[PDB]
RNA sequence: GGACCUGGCGGUGCUUCAUAUCCCUCUAGAGGAGCCUGUUCUGUAAUCGAUAAACCCCGAUCAACCUCACCACCUCUUGCUCAGCCUAUAUACCGCCAUCUUCAGCAAACCCUGAUGAAGGCUACAAAGUAAGCGCAAGUACCCACGUAAAGACGUUAGGUCAAGGUGUAGCCCAUGAGGUGGCAAGAAAUGGGCUACAUUUUCUACCCCAGAAACGAUAGCCCUUAUGAAUAAGGGUCGAAGGUGGAUUUAG
């Protein structure tokens, strides 16, 4: 299940363990899509 | 800022026990193996690369573990603890007239964590009928009731087991199937006495 | 014309590594495969799942070694045992090396109830095959 | 490929022989029918064991007993 | 357990120590993550199941007092158990089972210091029933968790109404007192009880220290344990080695346990004490002062069990190769260099002292750099140590390269460490015998360092000596320069330079020699 | 997904779109360029949500001769963390965009008034 | 340069550590020992050499460079070093000296091994050049050290056999003399015994040829060994079949009857055989149906 | 130096009732590597040798599967690529073998595995009558 | 957090033929038998027509676990033939090579 | 505007060639009739994309219901998603391929000539070119060393694909998102690729090859049976025509 496997990378992203590479680029330009609207 | 030591090449005497320093499966560990192999398809005038990046040793499987000493060791101390064979069963004929009831099993295995798979489940056993009717009447009834579990060619009986997953439900149904089968050829019908 | 785990051949900027650098064509002729079961073979089973669990745990441990490896892994699975090889660098503590090694061990472990093991070979810089 | 799972100590018989199970109705009718081809099936089938043979019987049991308003 | 790369190969015991316990760091934290989220690994995709890979449940169920009390000793703490007794008690005012009251205070007991005296009274409510294990169990409680005299009373208690529970009294009575040892070893005979000699061990314990009026009566007292023959001798047996301790060695008793620990040896093992692990550290210890090389090979299946801690363990090995090289060396140096990878300053002094006796120059280079290969850096004890101990020799004319080479590593590891602020005084204690053996083939390196360290001084008679070979070893004004500077600077290298400036020096130039005569 | 991710210089060639069908014949784009940025080398191993004490990476493993213990950084430790991060990345991007100043020549925009400095050195050794 | 000394002690150190661990005296070890120890301790499915592991000596792992072709400082040794392909205009100058030499006193070797043994690049046109030098000298008269220096260069010319197999006569019960082949096809292998003193009927598998080919043009292949040599009724044979094509197993059992009669029939004979060219296997089968295409060589309609 | 004293060996009890006799064990190796299949032969008959027990060899053929992929993603149908999967086989057959002997053998060579490799063992047993027929 | 919302509904339908699997085995066996009632066999059908959607094992499909592709995928590998491609070439997976026969 | 460098182009000259490619040549076919399956077009409320060479049994090694992305109707608003979108942009891209390629050149780094211009660098009985590296090649796979596969770079076609998947930009974020019922998926027509035969080398019968009869052709339609499914495919009876070997042109070897 994706479910499973999602879920704890997220806990351990929140963690802060694993760098997420994609999530670190998603982050990263919804930081600048909500900053130039 | 930290280095690292020196590999254990230089340490290592020519007089040495190889079967101890790998007892066990364990991938290449160049820094602790002392021979130059390299393996890597060359560039022009080049070499394959050496054994500390040489990654594709680690991708080949692996066999400096279980030298021909260490084999020696292992089979000199598991000599006392393997037994013998009979003398007296020394041919197929002898084996046969001792034991005429031929059984045999089978299963694979393979690598990952689970270990079922439900071949493991069927079974097949043989036995010729030439030294075990003892008797004419119930040997025609038999070889008219079984199709094609037989062979003349090799006069051999044999009968498969499948109906059961587990190994010895298969092997008692079967000894129990032969048991009831031999009974009921022994005894006969009156449309079978007319033919 | 053809792009298929290949490099694109540059002036002489780019440090490729042996698997990197040849053709997937010449995978069985000079390479080795990255992971090593019998799911393939004729007969057996669970080839998807061991598929599927090889590349997850190859994201996951790129993930959480992160910077340190230079090249794709060695996955070795003799029957019920599974064994991981790694080549990395020294860039950060022994401390730190160990810690994430019981970590992953641990976890993976518990994730797949399966024996796992893993070895990890230091490297002072990326070894590399050419320059292309 | 059975270190476990032994299926409770059941028996080739008590996976085969649904004689025992078969008691709630002669040996002629269409239930009959039904129900025998229903052992030679489950009987042929390895895969499930005493309890879902019995559980399938039950059911069917079940079934018809609801609805016996036919019996033709 | 360790890695096989050498980078990531621990080369120190600290450091080892501190890696796998980073290790046992991360299977903590993996029990965490699993006991934190379990339905993540709730899946048993493994055929085999394994409550040992199934995730851990210590969940408290719904409000059950029987189903609750139950639990109780599934869950294994004392908020559950305060709260079960609250409900049993105030609106309940009923016991489940005498059985569960017995199990609640075992718990209590054993989780025990004003949180202790609380739940030791809070005991007393528990309902009338209180048989002898209630009792005896308050009496080990208040034992092992808090003071004597209320043991002592809950014993007065039972009398007026086991083996480790009279093991905890005794305990209790004796932490002199001849009457009451007495006294208490022969009522506790008299009894029926029949104990492991866990009650011996303990009274052995707590007379860890004592005279020879009670050091030599555990002989007899353990020749009664052999009598009725239950002891092994594993842990009471070590306890008087231990009490053997002392101004003057015991030969005569020391070859006796000699006898007695060979045929310990001789016979098989099996482990039945806990405390058989200070057996090892402690025994050594003694070995150490006893001195013996036979007696070392003696004290060395499966009973390496033993040593445990990487404390004890480092003790025994270091007191062990202390032995072995203040006991020829070259089985000793064998046997080392078997051992070292697997094995781990004082060791090392006692191996450079053990070498200089020995005389065996051509070893110490190996050593050094195997130890600097481990974890040799950053301290100047040991160098010292080999530095004199090396250039007291020069009667090796072919080493002296190796004396060059091994000189020019200690440099570079004593240069290393400006910010420290301890390299300043490596050179002034020890630079004497480093620029003698760089002088003994490359001369400018030394004739260099010798300018670097009289311009960082404590002149030497052996300095003097280095400077006057050196100057004798064609070149005049290279001789002069230098000779001449250490003159003007200290007055031994000018009672030196009045002879050293007859054979050529004084006739090249008078200024030098002015500043000379004005010095003098 | 997760499976559905994949490593960062894929999607930052995706993102920059360096070659294929712009940057050929010259006619590049209206002087837009996005760039590079290295987020893995940025911040320490250990930064995440909750902010669990790490005596392995995160925490210095041993202290007074004592082992530690996995501890909490609690609501306003985590949000300094926070705001410590914050104010880091938007110092390193800061420094990333600036200006530059070459020296205005005959002309800005000409090449005519600037100086590549001394020529390099020779291989066998010539300084100029 | 000292790699190469610390290369070849350590590879010495090596092959004393592999002769350790495999087991037997480093005194006598040879590298076919070594070969078969590193294939056996450390296989590889690899197909090329070159890419299979492989522990060989440093001299021959190594391509030999030159080494300084000058002094510390000053001048070279070579006397050509100012321009390029200096061993090569020297040789050459030495050739031309020993023919200029034998004047007035009056197989080949491959363009990259000559490129190996020397140490130099070259080019077509001037290894021509000096292959018609070398041609030049032998035209002429030539002494025992110009002999020399030519076969130096030259190699051997390894010459295959150009001849056909003759099998071993056998004897069975009765006394019986014959011969025993085998030949195959396409899909088709076959076994056939031919016994000399026998003659007459022949059979296939238990069968008679002329019920088990319906077919004439299958028994004229099996006549044409016979017919050819002319020795028709003097010969019987059997013959045992596994195939799927009748012209198949028509061929294949030609090829076995005429591998089985070269033993008897003399060298003469046998040659005449070959000349004839039925002692061949037949190369040409099925080329393999390719993805793109209908079939093995046709192309889908050009749909422009 | 460190030569131990005595070492401690398993305990082994000799049941009552007989041992099973196997007639014929026929192991079959399947594998990807010529190379990684005849050393592991090797072991296996080394081992077998040194044991003293009989053993027989011989190499089934190399069987293969293949399979067609479209090369390209959008429309490119007779541009292919194509793969295949070649299995190859070693078989065994050991003879007149006892039945601790075959445990603690097949115990060994499973220990001693290589990786990529599958083993199909038929074991072959012979039995008297029942009691009932 | 499945791919997409299809792969979703194609989850959902597979765990409800499972958990209806045996109970529309059973049925189906009453409706397709020939000698029992043919007012049985009406009975059964209509019983089949009453149970609800998404429970039959045919409205699923085998789709690609990587890409969410339900076309061009093995039954063996459950991947898609580009994703199987893509690991093959790099050599992720074991024992396949170029066909070059 | 005068004169030049490079490339393209020449219904531009000379020479050497064209391997199944140009032809003359050899063979079998496509445009005749029917059927299957794509494309164009008509209408429907009813996807989408490529749609010359280099698409047209193409995405698809599958669409009765999911596959469904279309449409009508009916519902959900933190919505499995620390949301989602098959919405636009292939003229942002990655990833993956067609193309010349049934080629062999591409080229960092140096030098030289041209008055130090764009640019060029070939003469072997040799006159300024030297070349890293890639590619070709070699070796590897199948049965060989040949052959077939595989490989086949730099780059053109802003070639195809945001619909394998992800992602930059721009939008919906009570929706341009999500869920469940239903149908949509026909042909007055044109075109394409394949199958069938139009014959007697044919058709039927046992065998697959020494025989005996006739003097053919339905994989379309109607009815029925069976296969699985909860709800097209194979088989049987009847119908027994068009069809008489192709209207220019053209394909493959
Ligand atoms: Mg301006
Ligand atoms: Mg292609
Ligand atoms: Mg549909
Ligand atoms: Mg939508
Ligand atoms: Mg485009
Ligand atoms: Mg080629
Ligand atoms: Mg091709
Ligand atoms: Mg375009
Ligand atoms: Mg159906």
């Amino acid at each position: 299940n994706h479910h499973t496997y999602a879920e704890l990378m997220q806990t351990l992203r929140f963690l802060g363990l694993y760098r997420d590479e994609h999530q670190d680029f998603m982050d990263e330009q919804k930081r600048l899509k909500k900053l130039r609207g | 800022r930290r280095k690292a030591l020196p590999p254990r090449t230089e340490k290592m005497a020519v007089d040495q026990d190889w079967p101890s320093v790998y007892p066990v499966a364990a991938p290449f560990k160049p820094s602790a193996v002392p021979l130059p192999v390299r393996m890597g398809y060359p560039v022009k005038k080049g070499v394959p690369m050496a054994k500390e990046g040489n990654l594709e040793l680690l991708k080949i499987p692996n066999f400096l573990h279980l030298t021909p000493v260490a084999i020696k060791k292992h089979c000199e101390a598991l000599k006392d603890f393997c037994t013998e064979w009979p003398a007296a069963l020394d041919s197929d004929e002898k084996c046969e007239k001792h034991f005429p009831i031929e059984i045999d099993s089978t299963d694979y295995v393979s690598s990952g964590p689970s270990v079922r798979n439900p071949r493991a489940r069927v079974v097949v056993l043989r036995v010729k009928l030439s030294s075990l009717n003892l008797d004419d009447h119930a040997k025609k009834k038999l070889i008219k009731l079984v199709g094609e579990r037989y062979c003349k060619t090799t006069d051999v009986l044999t009968i498969k087991t499948d109906r059961c997953p587990l190994r010895r439900q298969n092997y008692d149904y079967a000894v129990y199937l032969l048991t009831v089968l031999y009974h009921e050829s022994w005894n006969t019908e009156e449309w079978e006495k007319s033919k | 014309k053809n792009r298929a785990a290949r490099v694109r051949v540059s002036k002489g900027d780019k440090p490729v590594t042996y698997e990197e650098a040849h053709a997937p064509h010449y995978i069985a002729h000079r390479k080795g495969w990255l992971s090593l079961h019998t799911g393939n073979l004729d007969g057996e089973d669970h080839a998807a799942e061991r598929t599927v669990e090889d590349v997850f745990l190859r994201k996951f441990m790129w993930g959480t070694f992160p910077g340190c490896l230079a090249d794709q892994l060695v996955l070795k699975r003799r029957g019920n045992q599974l064994e991981i090889c790694a080549v990395v660098l020294r860039q950060l503590s022994p401390h730190k090396y160990y810690f994430l090694v019981g970590y992953s061990e641990t976890l993976l472990s518990y994730f797949y109830k399966c024996p796992v093991r893993l070895h990890l070979q230091t490297v002072p810089s990326k070894v590399v095959y050419k320059y292309l | 490929n059975e270190a476990g799972f032994d299926d409770d100590g059941s028996e080739f018989h008590e996976h085969i022989f649904l004689e025992k199970h078969l008691e709630s109705f002669p040996k002629q009718g269409p239930i009959r029918h039904f129900m025998e081809l229903v052992t030679c099936g489950l009987s042929k089938n390895p895969y499930l064991s005493v309890k879902q043979k019995v559980e399938h019987i039950e059911w069917f049991r079940n079934y018809f007993n609801e609805k016996k308003d036919i019996l033709k | 357990v360790f890695q096989d790369d050498p980078y990531l190969m621990p080369a120190s015991s600290l450091e080892s120590r501190s890696f796998l316990l980073a290790k046992k760091s991360g299977e903590n934290v993996a029990k965490f993550i699993i006991n934190s989220y379990p339905k993540y690994f709730q899946k048993d995709i493994a055929e085999p199941h394994i409550p040992c890979l199934m995730p851990e449940y210590f969940e408290p169920q719904i409000k059950d007092i029987s189903e609750a009390a139950l639990k109780e000793r599934i869950e294994l703490r004392k908020v559950k158990a305060s709260v079960d007794m609250f409900d049993q008690l105030l609106q309940a005012g009923t016991t489940v089972s005498l059985e569960t009251t017995n199990s609640l205070l075992d718990l209590l007991c054993y989780y025990g210091t004003w949180r202790a005296k609380n739940n030791a009274e809070r005991i007393f409510s528990l309902m009338p029933e209180k048989n002898e294990h209630s009792y005896c169990t308050m009496i080990r409680g208040m034992v092992k968790h808090r003071a004597y005299e209320q043991a002592l009373n809950l014993y007065t208690e039972l009398l007026n109404n086991d083996v480790y529970t009279f093991n905890a009294l005794i305990e209790a009575t004796v932490c002199e007192k001849w009457s009451k040892i007495l006294e208490l070893l022969r009522h506790m005979v008299a009894q029926k009880v029949k104990p492991n000699l866990q009650t011996f061990n303990t009274i052995l314990k707590c007379l860890r220290r004592f005279h020879v009026f009670a050091r030599s009566p555990a002989l007899q007292v353990l020749r009664e344990m052999k009598a009725i023959g239950i002891e092994p001798s594993l842990a009471t047996y070590h306890h008087i080695i231990r009490l053997f301790d002392p101004g003057d060695p015991l030969k005569r008793s020391s070859f006796i346990i000699y006898d007695i620990m060979n045929e310990l040896m001789g016979k098989r093992f099996s482990p039945k004490d806990p405390d058989d692990d200070k057996f090892f550290q402690s025994a050594m210890s003694i070995c150490s002062s006893l001195r013996d090389l036979e007696l070392a090979y003696q004290v060395h299946g499966d009973n390496w069990k033993f040593i445990g801690p990487d404390q004890h363990r480092n003790f025994y090995y270091s007191k062990f190769f202390d032995l072995i090289c203040l006991m020829q060396i070259d089985v000793t140096l064998k046997w080392y260099e078997d051992l070292i990878p697997s094995a781990y300053s004082q060791t090392m002094i006692h191996l450079l002292q053990a070498l200089d006796v020995a005389n065996r120059l051509e070893v110490i280079p190996k050593i050094w750099k195997d130890s600097k290969e481990y974890g040799h850096t950053f301290r100047s004890d040991l160098r010292e140590e080999i530095l004199m101990l090396m250039a007291r020799d020069k009667h090796p004319p072919e080493l002296q390269v190796a004396f060059a080479d091994c000189a020019a590593d200690i440099k570079s590891a004593y240069e290393s460490q400006p910010i420290r602020q301890t390299a300043q005084d490596w050179p002034a204690t020890s630079l004497n015998c480093i620029a003698i053996l760089f002088l003994r083939g490359r001369t400018q390196e030394a004739w260099k360092m010798l300018g670097l360290f009289r311009k960082h001084k404590i002149p030497r008679s052996e300095l003097l000596n280095e400077l006057m070979d050196s100057a004798k070893v064609n070149s005049p004004s290279q001789a002069i320069e230098v000779v001449e500077l250490a003159s003007a600077f200290s007055l031994p290298i000018c009672e030196g330079l009045t002879q050293r400036v007859m054979s050529d020096f004084a006739i090249n130039q008078e200024q030098k020699e002015a500043l000379s005569n004005l010095t003098a | 997904s997760f499976f559905t991710k994949l490593t960062a210089d894929e999607l930052w060639k995706g993102a920059l779109a360096e070659t294929g069908a712009g940057a050929k014949k010259g006619r590049g784009k209206r002087t837009k360029k996005k760039k590079r940025k290295d987020l893995n080398r940025g911040q320490i191993i250990g930064e995440g949500r909750y902010g669990f004490l790490w005596p392995g990476l995160n925490v210095p493993l041993m202290k007074n001769g004592a082992v530690q213990t996995i501890a909490q950084r609690s609501k306003e430790e985590q949000e300094k963390v926070e705001a410590d991060m914050i104010q880091q990345r938007e110092e390193w991007d800061r420094k990333k965009k600036m200006k530059v100043k070459r020296e205005r020549g005959w002309s800005g925009n000409s090449w005519g008034g600037i100086s590549l400095g001394p020529p390099d050195p020779g291989p066998c050794g010539e300084t100029y | 340069e000292d790699f190469i000394k610390k290369q070849i002690e350590e590879f010495n150190i090596g092959k004393r550590h592999l002769a350790n661990m495999m087991g037997e005296d480093p005194e006598t070890f040879t590298q076919e020992d070594i070969d078969r120890a590193i294939a056996y301790l450390f296989p590889s499915g690899l197909f090329e050499k070159r890419a299979r592991p492989v522990m060989k000596h440093p001299e021959q792992i190594f391509p030999r460079q030159r080494a300084i072709q000058w002094g510390e400082d000053g001048r070279p040794f070579h006397y050509l070093f100012y321009t390029g392909k200096q061993s090569y205009y020297s040789l050459m100058h030495d050739v031309y000296g020993m023919l200029l030499n034998l004047e007035k006193h009056q197989r080949w070797l491959i363009k990259e091994e000559l490129e190996e043994m020397l140490v130099e690049k070259l080019s077509d046109l001037d290894y021509m050049q000096f292959i018609r030098l070398l041609e030049k000298l032998l035209t002429s008269q030539c002494g025992a050290a110009e002999e020399e220096f030519v076969q130096r260069f030259r190699r051997s010319v390894t010459l295959e056999s150009k001849k056909q197999l003759i099998e071993p006569v056998q004897y069975d019960e009765q006394g019986m003399a014959f011969s025993k082949s085998e030949g195959k096809r396409k899909t088709a292998k076959a076994e056939a015994i031919v016994y000399k003193h026998g003659s007459g009927r022949i059979k296939v598998n238990g069968i008679d040829y002329q019920l088990y080919f319906p077919i004439t043009q299958d028994r004229e292949q099996l006549m044409f060994p016979f017919h050819f040599v002319d020795r028709l009724g003097k010969h019987d044979v059997t013959c045992t079949v596994s195939g799927g094509g009748r012209s198949a197993q028509a061929g294949a059992i030609r090829l076995a009857m005429a591998k089985a009669l070269c033993s008897f029939v003399t060298e003469d004979e046998v040659e005449w055989m070959r000349q004839a060219g039925l002692l061949t296997t037949d190369p040409r089968v099925r080329e393999r149906k390719k993805p793109g295409q209908e079939g093995a060589r046709r192309k889908f309609t050009w749909k422009k | 130096v460190d030569v131990p004293k005595d070492l401690t060996k398993p305990v082994v009890t000799i049941s009552d009732e007989p041992d099973i006799l196997y007639k014929r064990l026929s192991v079959l190796v399947k594998g990807h590597d010529k190379a990684v299949l005849d050393s592991y032969e090797y072991f296996a008959v080394l081992a077998a040798k040194e044991l003293g027990i009989s053993i027989k060899v011989h190499e089934p053929p190399r069987k293969i599967e293949r399979f067609t992929l479209l090369q390209s993603v959008h429309i490119y149908k007779k541009h292919r690529v194509q793969y295949e999967m070649r299995t190859l086989y070693r078989c065994l057959e050991l003879e007149h073998l006892t039945g601790s002997t075959a445990d603690v053998y097949l115990e060994y060579i499973q220990r001693n595995l290589p990786e990529g490799v599958a083993m199909e063992v038929t074991k072959t047993q012979l039995e008297q009558l029942p009691e009932h027929i | 957090h499945y791919v997409d919302w299809r792969m979703w509904r194609d989850v959902k339908r597979r765990k409800m033929a499972y958990e209806y699997a045996d109970e529309r085995l059973r049925i189906n066996s009453l409706r397709k038998n020939t000698i029992l009632p043919k007012i049985l066999q009406d009975v059964a059908d209509e019983e089949i027509a009453a149970l609800p959607r998404d429970s039959c094992p045919v409205r699923i499909r085998n789709r690609c676990v990587m890409t969410s592709r339900p076309r061009g995928v093995k039954r063996r590998w459950r991947l898609s033939r580009i994703v199987f491609r893509h690991l093959a070439d790099h050599g992720q997976l074991s024992g396949i090579q170029r066909a070059t026969w």
